């Protein structure tokens, strides 16, 4: 069944427990403890000078805990990447997930990470968006991307690389 | 010699080696003084600054860091998970060396006076040529004939001999830099890949992603004998050549095989 992968990443949910996470992604490509705590880490391929990877998040320490988190580099690609500099300075704080998406692109971005600490509540939730310009998704060595973070559906806060 | 060029030529770029066999003195050197793009490999150094500094500031490394979201950056695996309770300069430092963790790196370049702080340690322990000069991430732009964010293969091969074997560090701080090393998770196909599977191995990697720019420099035990420390550092004249993890590890064989083991 191979290494972790997007789809397999995309196949969890939140919700699911640790079982049901190692079923999907495969034991053998995951890792608790240690760095991690009571989270599950999931790896794909080499990139960067690491790997793709998933991180799964769980309600607590307790075996019949939920999956309350999601995260993930280099796992998904952004379907029509479109950012640029000029959009990325558009982007302003206190902006709605979907005024983001229209100002960077509807197909820019990836999500980074997904909390929910109230979890089953949506309540207090907190997203990081990755937002790539037009070859920005590589590697894992992105040629300008964008760092856009949420709480409640609402923009917090921006930072770019790279971006032109 | 000759098969270091050799294999340079078909990787395309230039390789730089440099290997000590701390029982019989021997080394092995290729383009061993000139210099390399450090890349994420400048972390390790970090980590061992920040244990020196602990020696110096009690309770440095429990000392708990909160940061929020504009302190991510792209590759921090651990950092990202940890946003939300802050984690301790040891556990930064765990993350900076075995995961290549950049968020992680960066904080702690801000406890130790950032890339100015880290080069006047790495002087203080007696090593000339490293410079570290910019952050994560804009430290990996590898510019052929750059000297920011540089060392050399020689340079890291005696600077980490210090840390982990010399006397650079007092003993608990050298067993903590050495257990680090040992931990790594991102270097199975490089110093690693070289040699056998029963040898124990401390190192760290780094990946620019320009220039086929990439290393990895190590403390290798082999049985039996005293360690031998080495690096391997390539680059390359175009941006989009691409590094290989094949050739680094292919100059470790080599090195080796040149120490005679």
């Amino acid at each position: 069944a191979g290494v972790m992968t997007g789809a397999k990443f995309t196949q969890i949910q939140f919700g699911m427990t640790r079982q049901q996470v190692l079923d999907i992604a495969g034991a053998e490509n995951c890792e608790t403890g240690g760095s991690f705590g009571d989270s599950i880490h999931c790896r794909g391929h080499a990139a960067g000078d690491y790997y793709a990877y998933a991180t799964f998040g769980f309600t607590s320490a307790a075996a019949d805990a939920k999956v309350d988190s999601k995260s993930q580099e280099k796992l998904l690609a952004p379907s029509a990447p479109t950012l640029t500099l000029a959009k990325f300075n558009q982007v302003t704080v206190g902006m709605t997930r979907a005024q983001v998406l229209a100002t960077v692109g509807q197909g820019s971005c990836t999500t980074w990470s997904e909390y929910y600490p109230a979890y089953p509540s949506t309540a207090g939730v907190t997203l990081s968006l990755s937002c790539f310009d037009v070859d920005g998704y590589s590697t894992g060595f992105y040629r300008g991307s964008a760092h856009l973070w949420f709480t409640d559906g609402v923009l917090q806060g921006k930072r770019q690389w790279d971006l032109v | 010699a000759e098969p270091f060029a050799k294999l340079e030529q078909d990787f395309g770029g230039s390789i730089g080696v440099y290997a000590m066999d701390t029982g019989s003195g021997a080394t092995v050197s290729y383009r061993a003084e000139e210099r390399f793009p450090l890349c994420s490999s400048f972390k390790g150094f970090l980590a061992a600054a920040v244990l020196a500094r602990s020696q110096q500031q009690a309770g440095l490394l429990d000392t708990p860091i909160r940061y929020g979201k504009n302190a991510l950056v792209p590759w921090s695996p651990i950092s990202e998970k940890y946003l939300t309770t802050g984690m301790t300069v040891a556990e930064l430092s765990a993350a900076a060396v075995q995961y290549s963790d950049n968020a992680a790196a960066n904080l702690l370049l801000k406890e130790l006076g950032g890339p100015a702080g880290l080069t006047a340690f790495m002087r203080s322990i007696g090593d000339t040529t490293f410079r570290l000069d910019r952050w994560e991430l804009e430290l990996n732009s590898a510019i052929p004939s750059d000297a920011r964010d540089t060392s050399s293969p020689r340079a890291v091969t005696e600077s980490l001999q210090k840390l982990t074997l010399g006397s650079a560090l007092a003993a608990p701080q050298r067993q903590q830099f050495v257990d680090w090393l040992k931990g790594n998770t991102t270097g199975n196909h490089r110093i690693r890949a070289a040699v056998p599977a029963d040898w124990a191995v401390g190192d760290k990697t780094g990946t620019c992603g320009v220039y086929g720019t990439a290393n990895d420099y190590a403390v290798v035990w082999p049985t039996g004998r005293a360690p031998i420390v080495l690096a391997v550092y390539t680059r390359a004249p175009n941006k989009d050549d691409k590094h290989s993890e094949a050739v680094i590890a292919a100059a470790a064989r080599l090195a080796l095989e040149g120490l005679g083991v």
